[PDB]
Order: structure tokens, then C-alpha cells, then sequence
């Protein structure tokens, strides 16, 4: 009829390769075999352009198509059924013996053949000749062994192979791969017949069973190489998915075979390397797509999928970069890492709303369209969320672009902050506040101070709490007055360690694990000026520091302190006493305080604001 | 429709309006959009966009449904605008002139000496010539 083409993902994420197979095969020979399997791994030593594409697995109206009408089909075309069967044996010539060989050998393949009788495969037979090496010409053993087995089966003879010694093993097992890919190219071939010649015919013109032909189509196709005939064959298919209708229950699933045919004719892109026609593709289907639902799209539905189809994208862009490509990451190190990123936020959002249209009173099976939801309700932990974050986050540091990165992260910080997990995101906004005050703009810059706020009073680092505030006080007044009044108090507090105001937000629980806090904890602007230095070793220095507050609120006039310097030698306005200097030192020093801790109204300023000299 | 018109200095937005074809931006997206246009700016700064030529960028940034151009002047200053929309009716060369133009109030502004460089363009005259070149855009 119309049967999807797939809904199997995690499908050839790699480089697709054939597969030849090799049979159950004991201990008792695996040793040697190891051997064997190394020619065979050897496939995987050596270089990709030394090593053969196929790979080795084991085993013990109109006509429907065969090999093609079901998806497991498709898949059991991939790996589980090899082109070509190959069964390696050991031949070691003898007299007798050799004719038990002959039974044995006989036996094995005409099992093998019964097999090969289920699936119309080629076979081969592979023999150790152990002995010592000898002329070719010289064996006519060799013809009547091959003899028994043509009577027994009738493989023809130069699908017989030998590996006689390692030495001799090793090159043997590169013609045979060579030979391997001549087999198997043939097999792939023939297939290819076979799905074009299906696909000049309808079973009363059902115009599905063809776009499966034209997708497997391509499957042989890259099989063979022939990414451009493939890849066509995929986007020709995409046409006809398009000629289809829309919008029915089936719409969804022609999104997601869209998807697989995005994924891989990109794939095919990147391999020939066209980039922006990838990118054409890419939006062309997608925003076909989002016009096709307007609603269920549940949301966890063509937008979990838009996060899918931006992560497959994201992984064919890191394949580029393997590759080589740099010219969309000149442009965007992932165009759409972060891009996905957003989009499982909206799937977060979405799913918000879920449980909100699960709020309501909440017979086509929509219980199971709510067990749909429940599903979607198990991926929201929004942790791979936080990942996504972090792939995009190193995706563009690659390129090394500072400030998009640190807005990513400020997101990272807010999405644990939706999480409610305050902690992490109190990491990255660590990081990223001194980042944000040297970008100089407060106002995003306060923006996340308020989140700091919020994350330092749920975590209790009340120590980077009050910095904030307090570096926040400093030019507060693109806020509210009142609340700076009540954050002085907070400062206050925190300062006798009493617990802070802001209970309007806290619960008890946290607010217990900062009055741990403190305890460990151990430590507006103004100018700092020198009427005199480099003395003569007479001279009596004075309080030329101006002690300036530009929050509008007044912090209480407490006290005062100077910290006594060593180079050399070890020797609105407000103002009140402090004689800072009376005490006749050593000249030629110009003690310049690092930091002013005097005592108004608390300790300090502490968030490093404090000038050199005059 | 809406256009957010930004004058950029080293790192702050001295003037950012959001404002549309019918008036300023309702929408809560003021923190959004300055974020976006500020982290746009410092890549492309990083890259190269710092250069001698009046420098063109169309598209050189592509957010959710509004596409962003900037140009750069010799002098050091940015100019950015985005259109609501991934497709809407509407030109390039009507960007071109209306830069041009954006550039002579900015640098008559700067006749202002009392504006000193690297602040936010307090003046409401030079604003409502900012949101008249508004209007001959939206």
C-alpha cells in the first residue's frame, strides 16, 4: 500500500558499508582465525583508502516487491543479509584425510547453499593451503578437490580462494577484498535492476511502494558510490512525498521520512560538498513543514523533531569539519547547535503547556495521545537541553567567539535556574558577571545580577550574593530606590550574618544551608588621590582620598581604616576624620592602598573597585 | 513589520528603538533583541567588519523572522536594523539610503557638543528625526 519507507532512526550514521558474512565459527579455530579476523580487521588497521567499504557479520495492479515492501526488509538488506556469502575453511593437502575434508567441506556448503537458497546470495569459499608454498600448475588436487565440490554444489572455481601462509595470508586477503568488491558491486548491481525494473511497474498505481523503490534505490546507490544518482533518486522521492496529500494522521510521518531523506541527501551534499544546497534543503523542507501542522503537534511533535532535524544537521556539520569544510563556520561554527537548543526550550515550553492542557477535564485513542504526553512527560528532565547548550557552547568557542558563548551559557544558567537547580547555573553567572561588567553595559549586565540575586539566595553563596549587590549598588539607579534600600539591609545583615530580608522569596530549607554559611566566609564609588609623595623623609602625608557614595541612599556613617603599605622599607559628600597620615615614615616610598576598607557602614566595597594614586 | 534602528560604539547601544509600521515594539523582546545584536556585532567585529570602507552587510545575521544589516564607518560606529519577517516586501537600496541618511543625523548629532561621544542620544529632536527615518522605513 503506502507503509512508511522507515521510522527507524540512528540509521547509517556512518559511512554506509557492505557487509560479507562469515559463518558461526568455533574456539577451536577462532586462534587461528584471530589470524583470519586480523586480515579481516586489518580491513579496520589499515588506511580507509587501503581498506575495502565491506564489512564482516555472522549467522549460525501488480506483484508485491520483494526485498523492498517492508522496512525490515530495508534493514535486513543492510547487514543482516550480505551481497555476497563468503565461508573461509582450511584445505590441507593429504590423502585420505583430505577426502574427510572433502565430506566436511562438502557438508558445510551445502548448508551454506540451502542458505543461500532462502536468499538468492553469492557465495565463495576461502581455503588454507598450510603446507609449503608451490607453483601454481603444480596441484591437481587442487582441480579434483574443486571438482567435489561443484558435483557437490557447482560454485564455480575462481570463486575458490587460498591464504596459505600469514605472510602469504595477508596479500591474499587483499585480493580477496579486491575481488570481494568486484562480487559485490555485481550483487549490488542486480538489486539495482531489480528496483528499477519493480519500479516501472504499479500495483494500480499505489505511488508509495515506488518512493520506498527510490529510496532503497538510493541506498544501493551510495552502496555503490553513486552519491549524485542516489541522492537525486532520495530528493525525487521527496517530490513525490510532497505530491502526496497532507495534513492527514500520516502527515507526521511524511515529516519524519522527509526527515530521514534530509538527513541523508545532506549527508550526500557534504560528501560532494554543497554546502548551501544542503542549506536550501534543509529550510525548503522545513518550513514545508511547518506550514503542514498547524496543530498535534502536540509540541513534543515537528518541534522535538525540529530539534532532531537541527541535531542531524549539527552532526553534519561536525562531519564537515572532520572533512574540512570551514566556510559555514567562518560563517557559523554550528548554524544550528544552539538553534536546536532554543528549540528544545520552546519543546520545554511546549511541554509546559502540555501539562497545562493536562489541567483541563484531561474516544480516538486520545488517552494515548495523553499517554503520548505521559511519554513526552518521561524527556523533560530538559538535561539534554543543557548538553545541546554545552555541544553549541564548544561548537563556537571552536572558532573561539567569546561573547556568543557567554550568552550561551548565561542561557545555560537560566535554563537551570527554570530547572530550578541553582547551583550550576551560579557557576556560570560567576563566570560570566565580571565578564559582564567588563563588557562595560549594565543593564543586561544587572539583568543577570538579578538572576545571581535569585541564584545566590537559593544556593546560599551569600559571600558572591552580596559582591553582586553590593558591585550592584554601586550604579544601581536603572532600578527602583526602595529596593536598594532593602538590599542595604540585606547588606547589613549578611555583614552580622543575620539572616537576609529577601524571605519574600525564601524557604526554609536553604535559608538553613547559608546560615551555614559565613562561618568559612572570610574577607558608590569614591576616589582615591595623593597630595604628596616621594618625600624627603620629612614630609606628613594627609586624607586626600575622597570618600564619595553615588547610591542615592546613604549607608551609615560607621568608621573608618587605612592599611599601612611597604616598598622599600617596611614604613552625597562625605568626609570625617581620619589622619591618615601622621606618622613621619621613610621617604621616597609612595604607599598607594590597594583596596580602601575603611569601615562606613560595613567592611567593604569588596568587588575590586579601587584606584592607584594621584 | 518592525525595525529596531541601534547606533553602536566600542562595546555599549549609545540608541536602540524598537519600534514597527504602526508603532513601538509591544512585545516584550527588548532584552532579546539587544542581546542578539550585541553578541552579532562582536563576532563579526572579531572576524573583520572593522575596516577602512563604509562596510555593507546585508543578512551578515538571520534571527527568528528578522534579518539584521550592518554597516560600519571609518570612524568606528555600527548601524543595525531587522525586519519582521523571513520574506516581506521591501528593498536593499532603500537599506543603502536610509544608513546614508542615518549617518548624516548621526554625524549631525555629533555637531551636538554637548552630546560628548559613546553616550545614549538623549535628544528628543534628534530621536523624533530617528523615528521619522522610521517612518520612510516603517
Amino acid at each position: 500500500m503506502t507503509m512508511d519507507a522507515t521510522a527507524l532512526p540512528s540509521e547509517l550514521l556512518v559511512t554506509p558499508q557492505p557487509l560479507v558474512g562469515f559463518c558461526g565459527l568455533d574456539t577451536a579455530r577462532v586462534s587461528v582465525h584471530k589470524a583470519v579476523w586480523e586480515a579481516f580487521s586489518g580491513s579496520l588497521q589499515r588506511k580507509a583508502a587501503d581498506r575495502a567499504a565491506v564489512q564482516y557479520k555472522l549467522l549460525p495492479e501488480w506483484y508485491h516487491p520483494k526485498g523492498i515492501l517492508k522496512r525490515n526488509w530495508m534493514l535486513k538488506h543492510l547487514h543482516v543479509l550480505p551481497s555476497v556469502v563468503v565461508l573461509f575453511q582450511d584445505m590441507e593437502w593429504n590423502d585420505l584425510q583430505w577426502t574427510e575434508k572433502q565430506v566436511q567441506c562438502a557438508a558445510i556448503v551445502q548448508a551454506l547453499k540451502n542458505t543461500l537458497q532462502e536468499r538468492n546470495t553469492r557465495l565463495c569459499l576461502v581455503l588454507l593451503q598450510r603446507a609449503a608454498p608451490l607453483p601454481p600448475g603444480e596441484d591437481l588436487l587442487a582441480a579434483e578437490r574443486a571438482a567435489s565440490l561443484t558435483n557437490a554444489c557447482g560454485i564455480t572455481s575462481k570463486m575458490l580462494f587460498i591464504l596459505p601462509h600469514t605472510e602469504h595470508l595477508t596479500g591474499y586477503a587483499l585480493r580477496l577484498e579486491s575481488a570481494f568488491l568486484d562480487m559485490a558491486q555485481s550483487y549490488y548491481a542486480l538489486m539495482s535492476k531489480r528496483i528499477r525494473n519493480h519500479r516501472d511497474q504499479l500495483t494500480a498505481a499505489h505511488t508509495s511502494l515506488k518512493i520506498r523503490h527510490q529510496f532503497k534505490l538510493g541506498f544501493v546507490a551510495e552502496m555503490r558510490q553513486d552519491f549524485s544518482t542516489g541522492q537525486k533518486h532520495y530528493f525525487q522521492a521527496y517530490a513525490n512525498l510532497d505530491e502526496i496529500r497532507i495534513n492527514d494522521g500520516n502527515c507526521l510521518e511524511i515529516k519524519t521520512l522527509a526527515g530521514f531523506l534530509n538527513y541523508k541527501i545532506c549527508r550526500l551534499m557534504f560528501k560532494l560538498k554543497t554546502p548551501r544546497d544542503a542549506i536550501n534543503q534543509f529550510i525548503i523542507h522545513v518550513e514545508k513543514h511547518k506550514s503542514r501542522v498547524g496543530f498535534k503537534d502536540l509540541a513534543f511533535e515537528h518541534h522535538a523533531w525540529l530539534s532532531t532535524q537541527h541535531s542531524v544537521f549539527a552532526e553534519l556539520f561536525c562531519e564537515a569539519i572532520k572533512n574540512g569544510l570551514p566556510a559555514l563556520q567562518t560563517q557559523h561554527p554550528g548554524i544550528y547547535y544552539h538553534k536546536a537548543a532554543e528549540f528544545v526550550m520552546k519543546r520545554r515550553d511546549a511541554a509546559m503547556e502540555a501539562y497545562a492542557a493536562m489541567q483541563a477535564s484531561s474516544v480516538a485513542e486520545q488517552q494515548a495521545n495523553m499517554q503520548l504526553c505521559d511519554q513526552e512527560r518521561s524527556y523533560n528532565h530538559s538535561a539534554a537541553i543543557i548538553a545541546l547548550l554545552s555541544q553549541a557552547m564548544a561548537q563556537f568557542k571552536i572558532y573561539k567567539c567569546l561573547r556568543f558563548r557567554k550568552k550561551l551559557a548565561i542561557d545555560m544558567a537560566e535554563e537551570y535556574l527554570k530547572s530550578g537547580d541553582h547551583a550550576k547555573a551560579l557557576t556560570l553567572y560567576s563566570l560570566m558577571l565580571p565578564d559582564y561588567r567588563q563588557e562595560k553595559w549594565t543593564t543586561i549586565f544587572t539583568d543577570v545580577l538579578l538572576k545571581t540575586l535569585r541564584c545566590a539566595l537559593l544556593s546560599g553563596s551569600v559571600a558572591d550574593y552580596i559582591a553582586c549587590s553590593v558591585e550592584a549598588l554601586s550604579l544601581r539607579h536603572q532600578s527602583d530606590q526602595s529596593e536598594r534600600i532593602l538590599i542595604l539591609e540585606n547588606l547589613w545583615q549578611v555583614f552580622q550574618g543575620v539572616p537576609p530580608m529577601p524571605k519574600t522569596q525564601l524557604t526554609p530549607e536553604a535559608q538553613a544551608l547559608w546560615t551555614s554559611a559565613l562561618a568559612n566566609v572570610k574577607s558608590v564609588e569614591m576616589c582615591a588621590t595623593f597630595e604628596r609623595v616621594q618625600l624627603s623623609n620629612d614630609d606628613l602625608l594627609q586624607l586626600q582620598l575622597i570618600v564619595r557614595v553615588l547610591t542615592d541612599i546613604p549607608l551609615r556613617i560607621r568608621s573608618f581604616h587605612v592599611i599601612l603599605a611597604d616598598a622599600g622599607n617596611p614604613q552625597s559628600y562625605y568626609q570625617l576624620f581620619c589622619s591618615t597620615e601622621a606618622q613621619q615614615f621613610h621617604e621616597n616610598t609612595q604607599l598607594r592602598i590597594v583596596r580602601l576598607e575603611a569601615h562606613m557602614g560595613t567592611d567593604q566595597v569588596a568587588a575590586l573597585l579601587t584606584c592607584s594614586s594621584n | 513589520m518592525a525595525f529596531c534602528i541601534a547606533v553602536i560604539g566600542k562595546d555599549n547601544a549609545p540608541l536602540y528603538l524598537t519600534t514597527s509600521d504602526m508603532e513601538q515594539e509591544l512585545e516584550l523582546q527588548y532584552h532579546v533583541n539587544a542581546a542578539l545584536d550585541v553578541v552579532e556585532e562582536k563576532c563579526l567585529i572579531g572576524k573583520g567588519a572593522p575596516e577602512s570602507k563604509e562596510l555593507y552587510l546585508g543578512l551578515l545575521y538571520s534571527t527568528e523572522n528578522h534579518k539584521i544589516y550592518g554597516f560600519v564607518t571609518n570612524t568606528r560606529v555600527k548601524f543595525i536594523v531587522v525586519i519582521d519577517s523571513s520574506n516581506v516586501a521591501l528593498r536593499e537600496n532603500e537599506v543603502r539610503a536610509i544608513f546614508r541618511n542615518l549617518h548624516l543625523l548621526y554625524t549631525d548629532a555629533i555637531c551636538n557638543p554637548f552630546y560628548i561621544p559613546g553616550e545614549s542620544l538623549t535628544s528628543k529632536k534628534f530621536d523624533r528625526a530617528v523615528q521619522k527615518l522610521m517612518s520612510g522605513t516603517a
